[PDB]
């Protein structure tokens, strides 16, 4: 074997503690770059002129933030969608003022996470598994692409990408509601059903399997010792589990086929979250939530408010206040 | 022999819809809660309580219909049909928001009924009652949000109204008035929900992609038998995959499934605690150190101070229509607004 | 409340004469306003110049007065600046500029009267909302 | 099985559809007439399109008194001329 | 900055070539079952 | 006599009803049927939808005000329109619609025939039309036929542009008009220059194509490239390196095409959102950037009329209220639209000088048509609700409007995304199936059990 052959064998080796693989050859350096830049910026980066109006926003810990308020702040609105790597700046001081770290981090992250997804396909193939775990992960990945890349593209600026921080996230969400009425969008509604449903079914499945564990232990020990890693037999009685759930609702609302059950557990949150991601990704092109503002009118023509109109008042409050120094003209068009 | 045992026999017969002693509480309350909601959203107004149209009859759609809370002047009145407010007049009762307390209270007792059903069925079939235990989370949420919260506030008016858009309004109110996103109890709630959805997805996907070939079909669902003794998927292969991908993996199926109970259940319980604080306006609204710095230093700006400006917008712009009992008149000149917008 | 003949009675001219619009006339005016005008004048404001709205009191102080049917019809044929000083057909939809604003091309006298009627009636229904902008939504 | 006849057997039977070709349209029509006769408004106290406001007012008939709420609504309803 | 630009370009090119030549190096055969898939 | 008597069930095929079409993988006759009938559905829609559009079309009203997506495609090819995109004759739209709808009957006929009546497999009927997915030579041959077909289609665009009336040119001197393209760009440095440019701001990869000469010349290259590649594939068989690189099966080929179509979908999304040359704003409405720029233009015009010195007007932040500099110094519109300074459009370019927006031209040379267009575009920005309430999310009901650009961008993003999911699904499955473990792990031969422990 020549050197390249040995290298390919090591890269694709099923015996490495962490699998590398060809997707890993890209994933490893890109995620390390994103992580290192993120950590340094979150601690020590100076204020960033996010909205391109020479009004720098402090994101870092050393510049007066805590964990909750801190962020890596999006690149300047003056940049827009222009590619702003370190080498396009006259200096690191300029790069920092303009939000260069944000671009570096999100682009390495998105590439690295895309390769994380490929790597999941890759290892499944090396291990003789079925291939679709990566398809499930495509849901959160799609959501990350939506807020870091697709939304910026549609709006014309990475200044409108989700900030890399806890309060910055909430900011993004509130502005998004003002500008898209996302709550009233059926794809976000499907998202909510996906995550509420996912959490419900997580709890349900967990509770039902736990409820039907076969007695293998005494009272003075954890029931978990009743299962041994790699044992051939099932550790719970699925017939008992089904007999309970079928009676809780009615016989036919209960899964007796564990394969069908586990497919449903995969599909429900994954499909819901694909829709969430498509919500953000289509609201990126300003096809927005339902608008029933003044939809109900009386015999004379008086507006009869509904809860939609109350939502609209809250949205207006967000709209008129956000980026209070950035707008010179009456309409917020991006 | 003996009417009680005879009744017990009949209540616990294996029929299509199990009844049980629990059913005596559950079925009427759940039916009335659901029927209350359908009735109100189809036919009933919120004109006299909120100045709002809220039914299909008035022209609302599925997203905008609601059964709305009673007027603030009702305080925390039980608002019983026969009580001193409606005085047995069904029409007036509807107009005063009586269907809101109807649905909330019947809904609460129905939830008690459902959890009792979970206990009753588990006892009869002979399984451990973890499903009932898990259900404590939905109960903590309902009780904290629909009962405790308005009970700490001025009146039921400020409870959530039962409707799609109405619930959205509740979210936005909590942002603008409570800064609820900043609350670490809500944050833990978010973690449990998103973490629960994550676990649901990843576990479902993992099982489906580590299945043993137990048939010749390309569609693999047929190759499972409810009575089979063998695991349908490989725990050993699953463990190796995740150990190599993510660094850690489950090795114990019982721990795995208990953790799936633990995460979303704990998350919901944490969010309930935060809402209990919000009943009292005991918010995580501010960071004092941030405010002292910002007040003294007009160049200091973070995402935290940016969000408070949004909140101030929300309060001033939504309050006069959202809180009509206050009779707010905010002249145009006092409304907070940035440039141009 | 309802859309009464009283509500539908609006000044025809500046000399004190009125017309009573039919319910049908009002609804056609609303439809035509949406069709040809609302892209800029939704809810009574003006998106490309928010300083000038379609409130009755504002129209009353325009030159020539625009707070009546005939004034509004004239505006739709030959629009002017607020002081009556410049003719603005070249940048504002009118019969005179129906060549460059094609949605004006087939509007009849009855159409303009209907649109004008809608403009005067709306504030009588909506109050401050008409010409008020987002504050009043 | 639970002892009752399967749903699929029931809803594919002639007896079922003979019964329900009568009862389903009947309930549907009764619902239609509950609304088309305007009875729905009267039962629930929901304003008709001409009953939100009196002709000139623009103020909501908001209930402001817990214990005289019944009377207040009645007063609001009288003020609709 | 010019030196940084070149350094990053070489680095990126290096890893991308690893990815491409890596997946060209008989990848379908790298599985625990049927290897002759060409 | 039995319900299981045919091969169209799980018992025979190994596939459940919900994966029913997987039963067709090795049934080339019924599979041909499915494909031709599907192509019929595509053509049917093109036909029926065009006629629906035309029936609803008020020709003097802008297209983008009328929920049209197909008539704008026909108009862009130069059919039915004159100066400024004015509709001069609706008959070419009628023809396109009718002919598609009639053609769909033929495809539908043949599709139904092959699907239920014709030979189920084609191999015993004909060695030309029959095929084995695993026959690499036959696969590249059919690929080759289709490459030539696609090459021809590209040359048909060229023919239309050069010999049959031209294309709608929004950039035409003196105003937008149908123009015959006589000098297509053939210089490969220009043509393949587009393919090598960054997809980021102010560059925009191929989406930046901004003149019909480049568009037409690009299709000359694509036409010939595809024809040459078609011939190449009919006359060759895959080299060793390619044989060892790919999975060779029907599902694998499906997966490759899914990844390709996903990529194209995402590209199309960006094309219709940003490009105003092959998607003329006269027909599709302004782009997001365009309408934002148009707002700034609108208030620059109004305030300047009132006496404002727009070049020296300092905004609240210190930046120019109307005019500022881009990061490389170009004079650009101010406010939030600073992000949109890469925007280019025929209503705006006359105000542009070497250093960007030219203050003298702004002071002296703005024409009433520019004011009208900026106003129109500002008030037709591609923002609107799902129920087609035009404007911002807080806007009241009144205007029935969602830009065709939004409909087309959102739809194609959704489709491109699910097609990526489809690619992953089928690529993973094809790999698993070729290797022999798509149905699960062999209990008697579990690969992980023969591997050393990780620790
Ligand atoms: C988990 C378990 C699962 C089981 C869930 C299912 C249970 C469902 C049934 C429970 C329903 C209970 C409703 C209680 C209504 C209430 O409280 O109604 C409120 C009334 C008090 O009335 C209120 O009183 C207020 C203050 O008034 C007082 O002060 C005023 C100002 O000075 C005046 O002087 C006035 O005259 C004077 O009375 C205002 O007047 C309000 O408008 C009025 O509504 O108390 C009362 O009935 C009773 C008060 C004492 C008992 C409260 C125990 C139950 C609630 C516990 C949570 C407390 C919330 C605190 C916040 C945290
Ligand atoms: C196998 C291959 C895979 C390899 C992957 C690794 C390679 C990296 C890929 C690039 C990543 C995207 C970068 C940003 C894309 C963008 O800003 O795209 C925008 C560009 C267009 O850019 C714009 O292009 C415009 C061109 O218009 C100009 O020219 C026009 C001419 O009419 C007009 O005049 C106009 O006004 C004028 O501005 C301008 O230049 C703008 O400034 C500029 O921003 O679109 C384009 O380049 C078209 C291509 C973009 C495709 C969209 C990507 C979406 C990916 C989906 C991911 C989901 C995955 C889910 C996982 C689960
Ligand atoms: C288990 C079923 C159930 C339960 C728990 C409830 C519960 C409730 N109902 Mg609902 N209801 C039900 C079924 C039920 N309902 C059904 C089937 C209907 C259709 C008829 C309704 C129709 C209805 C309406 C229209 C309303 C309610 C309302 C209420 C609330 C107040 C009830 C009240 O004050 O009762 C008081 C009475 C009791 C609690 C019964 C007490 C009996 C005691 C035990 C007798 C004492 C005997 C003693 C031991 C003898 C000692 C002798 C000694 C002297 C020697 C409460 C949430 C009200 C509400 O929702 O307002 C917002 C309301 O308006 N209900
Ligand atoms: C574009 C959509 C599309 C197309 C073109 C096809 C095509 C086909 N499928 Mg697939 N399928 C689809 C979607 C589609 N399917 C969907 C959505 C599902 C899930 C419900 C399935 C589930 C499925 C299963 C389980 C099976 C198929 C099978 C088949 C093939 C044989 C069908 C047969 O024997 O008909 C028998 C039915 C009839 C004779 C009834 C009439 C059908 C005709 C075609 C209707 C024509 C209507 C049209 C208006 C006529 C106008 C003609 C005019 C131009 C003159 C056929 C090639 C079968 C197979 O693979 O065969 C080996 C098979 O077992 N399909
Ligand atoms: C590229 C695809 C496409 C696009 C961009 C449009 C765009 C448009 N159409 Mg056309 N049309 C299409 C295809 C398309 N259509 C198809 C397939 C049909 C047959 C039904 C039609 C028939 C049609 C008619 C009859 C009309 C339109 C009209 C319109 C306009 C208004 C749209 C609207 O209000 O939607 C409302 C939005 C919805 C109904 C939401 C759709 C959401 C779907 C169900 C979810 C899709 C998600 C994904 C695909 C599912 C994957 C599931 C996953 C788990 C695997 C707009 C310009 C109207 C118009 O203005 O004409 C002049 C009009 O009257 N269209
Ligand atoms: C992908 C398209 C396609 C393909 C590859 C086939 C393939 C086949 N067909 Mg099928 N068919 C199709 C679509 C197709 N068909 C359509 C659209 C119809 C409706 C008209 C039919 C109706 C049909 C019938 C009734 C029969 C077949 C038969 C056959 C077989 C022999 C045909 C032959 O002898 O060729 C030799 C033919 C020629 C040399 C003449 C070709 C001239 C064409 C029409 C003009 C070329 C111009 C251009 C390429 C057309 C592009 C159109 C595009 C814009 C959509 C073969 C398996 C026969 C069969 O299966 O036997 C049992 C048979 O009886 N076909
Ligand atoms: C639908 C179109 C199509 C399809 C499916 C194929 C399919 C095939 N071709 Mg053909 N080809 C085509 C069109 C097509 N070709 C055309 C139009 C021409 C004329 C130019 C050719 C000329 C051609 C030649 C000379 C050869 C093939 C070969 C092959 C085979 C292997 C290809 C490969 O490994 O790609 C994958 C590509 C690589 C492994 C190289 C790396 C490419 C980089 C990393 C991707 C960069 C692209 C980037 C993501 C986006 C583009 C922008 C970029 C410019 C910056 C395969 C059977 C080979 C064969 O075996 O022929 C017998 C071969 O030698 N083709
Ligand atoms: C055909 C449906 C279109 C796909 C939609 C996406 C849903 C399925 C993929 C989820 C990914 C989960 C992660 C991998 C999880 C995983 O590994 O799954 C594995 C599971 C079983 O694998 P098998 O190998 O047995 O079957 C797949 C092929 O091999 C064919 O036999 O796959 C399926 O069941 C596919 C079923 C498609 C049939 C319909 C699916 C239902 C969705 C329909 C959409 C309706 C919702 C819209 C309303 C809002
Ligand atoms: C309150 C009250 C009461 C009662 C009542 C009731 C009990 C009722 C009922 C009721 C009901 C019980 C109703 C109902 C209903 C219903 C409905 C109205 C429905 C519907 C539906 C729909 C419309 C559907 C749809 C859908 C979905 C869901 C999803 C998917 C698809 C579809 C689209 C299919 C009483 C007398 C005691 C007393 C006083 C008060
Ligand atoms: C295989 C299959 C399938 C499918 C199918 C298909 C997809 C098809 C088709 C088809 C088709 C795709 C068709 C068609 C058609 C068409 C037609 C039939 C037509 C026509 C036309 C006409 C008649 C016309 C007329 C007119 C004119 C001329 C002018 C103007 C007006 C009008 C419109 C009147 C399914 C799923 C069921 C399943 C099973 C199997
Ligand atoms: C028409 C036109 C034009 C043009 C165009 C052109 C000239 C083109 C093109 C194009 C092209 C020329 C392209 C392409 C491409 C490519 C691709 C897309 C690729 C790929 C690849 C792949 C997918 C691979 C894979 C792999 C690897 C990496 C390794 C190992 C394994 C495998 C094989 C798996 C212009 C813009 C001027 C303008 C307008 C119009
Ligand atoms: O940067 Mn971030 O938030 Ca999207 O809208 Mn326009 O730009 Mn600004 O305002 Mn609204
Ligand atoms: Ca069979
Ligand atoms: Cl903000
Ligand atoms: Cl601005
Ligand atoms: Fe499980």
């Amino acid at each position: 074997a020549n050197l390249w052959e040995r290298f390919c064998n090591w890269v694709t080796s099923t015996d490495n503690r962490l699998y590398v693989g060809w997707f890993g050859v890209i994933m490893i350096p890109t995620l390390l770059a994103a992580t290192i830049c993120f950590v340094i910026a979150f601690i020590a980066a100076p204020p960033v002129d996010i909205d391109g109006i020479r009004e720098p926003v402090s994101g870092s810990l050393l510049y007066g933030n805590n964990i909750i308020t801190g962020a890596v702040v999006p690149s300047s609105n003056a940049i827009g969608l222009h590619f702003y790597p370190i080498w396009e700046a006259a200096s690191l001081d300029e790069w920092l003022y303009n939000g260069g770290p944000y671009q570096l981090i999100i682009f390495h992250f998105l590439l690295g996470a895309s390769c994380y997804m490929g790597r999941q396909w890759e290892l499944s193939y090396r291990l003789g598994m079925r291939p679709w775990i990566c398809v499930a992960y495509s849901a959160p990945l799609a959501s990350a692409f939506a807020v870091f890349l697709i939304y910026p593209i549609g709006q014309g600026s990475f200044s409108d990408g989700m900030p890399l921080g806890i309060s910055g996230t909430f900011n993004f969400m509130i502005v998004f509601q003002a500008e898209h009425n996302i709550l009233m969008h059926p794809f976000h509604q499907l998202g909510v059903a996906g995550v509420f449903g996912g959490a419900l079914f997580c709890a349900m499945h967990g509770s039902l399997v736990t409820s039907s564990l076969i007695r293998e232990t005494t009272e003075t020990e954890s029931a978990n010792y009743g299962y041994k890693f790699g044992q051939e037999e099932e550790t719970y009685n699925i017939v008992a589990a089904h007999g309970y759930f079928g009676r809780l609702i009615f016989q036919y609302a209960s899964f007796n086929n564990s394969r069908s059950l586990h497919f449903f557990l995969a599909a429900w949150p994954v499909v819901g979250v694909w829709f969430a991601a498509l919500g953000i990704s289509t609201m990126a092109f300003n096809l927005n939530g339902f608008n029933f503002n003044h939809s109900v009118i009386d015999a004379k023509g008086n507006v009869i408010n509904t809860w939609a109109d109350i939502i609209n008042r809250a949205n207006l409050g967000m709209e008129v206040m956000h980026e209070r120094n950035a707008h010179n003209f009456p309409l917020d068009l991006a | 022999r003996g009417w009680f045992d005879i009744l017990d026999d009949w209540l616990k017969r294996d029929r299509f819809v199990f009844v049980g002693w629990s059913g005596i509480l559950l079925f009427p309350c759940a039916y009335l809660a659901l029927g209350g909601w359908l009735t109100g959203t189809t036919f009933v107004t919120s004109w006299y309580t909120h100045g709002l149209a809220s039914s299909y009859l008035e022209g609302c759609n599925f997203l905008t219909v609601a059964v709305s809370t009673p007027a603030n002047s009702m305080g925390h009145s039980l608002l019983l049909l026969w009580g001193p407010e409606a005085q047995g007049d069904f029409t007036r009762w509807c107009q005063l928001g009586g269907l809101w307390t109807f649905i909330a209270l019947h809904g609460a007792f129905g939830l008690i009924g459902f959890m009792l059903r979970q206990f009753e069925i588990a006892r009869l079939v002979g399984v451990r009652p973890y499903n009932a235990i898990a259900f404590s989370a939905p109960i903590a949420v309902f009780v904290s949000v629909f009962l405790i919260y308005p009970l700490g506030q001025s009146s039921w008016f400020f409870a959530p109204s039962f409707g799609v858009a109405a619930i959205f309004r509740f979210l936005l109110f909590f942002q603008g008035f409570h800064n609820w996103t900043l609350n670490p109890f809500h944050m833990m709630g978010v973690a449990g929900v998103l973490g629960g959805a994550l676990l649901c997805a990843i576990h479902g996907a993992t099982v489906e992609n580590t299945l043993f070939q137990d048939g010749e079909g390309a569609s693999t669902f047929r190759a499972f038998n409810p009575t089979q003794a063998e695991e349908t998927y490989s725990m050993v292969t699953a463990n190796r995959f995740w150990s190599q991908i993510f660094g850690i993996a489950f090795s114990n199926k019982r721990w795995l499934h208990f953790f799936m109970l633990f995460v979303p259940v704990t998350g919901l319980w944490m969010s309930a605690i935060g809402v209990v604080g919000l009943a009292l306006n005991l918010r995580s609204y501010d960071f004092i150190s941030q405010e002292i710095r910002a007040a003294e230093d007009p160049e200091f700006e973070t995402f935290y101070t940016k969000n408070l400006l949004l909140n101030e917008g929300i309060r001033a712009w939504m309050a006069p229509q959202d809180q009509p009992h206050e009779n707010f008149v905010f002249p145009e000149e006092v409304l907070p607004r940035g440039n141009a917008l | 409340a309802e859309l009464t003949p009283e509500v539908l009675t609006v000044p025809l001219n500046s000399e004190g004469k009125t017309i009573t619009l039919t319910e049908k006339q009002y609804l056609e005016g609303k439809r035509l306003f949406q069709y040809a005008c609302a892209s800029c004048h939704v809810g009574g404001i003006t998106k490309t110049n928010p300083s000038l709205d379609l409130r009755t009191e504002t129209l009353a102080l325009a030159t020539p007065p625009r707070d009546n049917i005939e004034g509004l019809v004239d505006y739709m044929k030959n629009p002017t600046t607020y002081d009556g000083e410049q003719e603005i057909a070249e940048v504002h939809p009118s019969l005179r500029s129906a060549d460059i604003f094609p949605k004006m091309r087939n509007l009849t006298e009855k159409d303009l009267v209907a649109i004008a009627g809608h403009i005067l009636v709306e504030p009588k229904i909506l109050g401050d909302k008409w010409g008020g902008g987002k504050v009043y939504y | 099985t639970t002892g009752e006849r399967p749903f699929s057997d029931i809803i594919t039977s002639v007896r079922y559809w003979v019964i329900h070709s009568i009862t389903i349209p009947a309930l549907f029509i009764a619902g239609w007439l509950f609304v088309s006769t305007g009875l729905a408004y009267d039962v629930f106290g929901t304003p008709r399109p001409d009953s939100y406001y009196a002709q000139e007012q623009r103020s909501i008939p908001l209930v402001t008194d817990r214990f005289e709420a019944k009377q207040q609504v009645e007063t609001f309803l009288e003020q609709l001329k | 900055m010019e030196t940084l630009k070149i350094t990053v370009y070489i680095v990126v090119t290096f890893f991308v070539l690893l990815f491409v030549f890596g997946f060209l190096s008989g990848d379908p055969a790298r599985n625990p079952k049927r290897k002759d898939l060409e | 006599n039995s319900i299981f008597a045919t091969n169209r069930d799980q018992e025979s095929s190994g596939f459940a009803w919900w994966a029913g079409n997987a039963r067709l993988i090795n049934l080339s006759g019924k599979l041909l049927g499915a494909h031709v009938a599907h192509a019929g559905l595509i053509v049917f829609w093109a036909g029926a939808m065009t006629l629906f559009e035309l029936a609803h079309f008020i020709p003097e009203k802008p297209m983008y005000e009328q929920g049209l997506i197909l008539i704008p495609h026909i108009a862009t090819l130069g059919w039915g329109v004159g100066p400024g995109g004015e509709v001069v004759d609706t008959f070419p739209f009628f023809v396109v619609g009718v002919v598609h709808l009639i053609s769909s009957a033929v495809l539908g006929f043949g599709g139904v025939y092959h699907a239920i009546r014709g030979p189920e497999t084609l191999e015993e009927y004909s060695s030309f039309f029959g095929y084995d997915w695993k026959d690499k030579n036959k696969m590249t041959t059919i690929l080759g036929f289709h490459l030539i077909v696609l090459g021809i289609g590209a040359l048909l665009l060229v023919a239309k542009a050069m010999f049959f009336g031209g294309l709608y040119d929004t950039w035409a001197p003196g105003g937008g008009d149908v123009r015959v393209i006589t000098n297509p760009t053939l210089d490969p440095r220009v043509i393949f220059g587009y393919l090598l440019k960054s997809p980021f701001g102010g560059e925009g990869w191929i989406v930046s194509v901004n003149n019909l000469e480049d568009v037409v010349g690009g299709h000359i290259w694509i036409g010939l490239i595809c024809i040459a590649g078609g011939i190449w594939h009919i006359l060759t068989t895959p080299f060793g390196w390619a044989r060892r690189a790919f999975i060779w099966s029907g599902e694998a080929y499906l997966s490759y095409s899914l990844g390709a179509l996903s990529m194209m979908g995402f590209i199309a999304t960006c094309f219709v959102w940003f490009n105003n040359t092959v998607y003329p704003s006269e027909f599709y409405g302004p782009t997001g950037p365009e309408a934002s720029q148009a707002q700034a233009m609108t208030f620059l015009i109004r305030d300047q009329k009132l006496g404002a010195n727009v070049g020296s007007a300092q905004g609240p932040t210190g930046l120019g209220k109307y005019l500022m500099r881009s990061p490389t110094g170009e004079i650009i519109f101010g406010g939030e639209t600073m992000r949109f300074w890469d925007f280019r459009g025929p209503w705006l370019e006359p105000l542009r000088g070497p250093n960007g927006l030219d203050l003298n031209k702004i002071k002296n040379d703005i024409q009433p048509w520019q004011e009208r267009r900026a106003a129109e575009y500002m008030t037709h920005a591609p923002l609107g609700s799902l129920n087609s309430v035009g404007g911002v999310a807080t806007e009241i009901n009144s205007v029935n409007f969602v830009s065709p650009r939004s409909w087309l961008a959102t739809s194609h993003f959704v489709l491109a995304f699910f097609f990526l999911v489809g690619h992953l699904w089928h690529a993973g499955r094809a790999r698993a199936a070729a290797a022999g473990f798509e149905k699960g792990i062999d209990r008697e031969s579990e690969p992980v059990l023969s591997m050393p422990s990780l620790d």
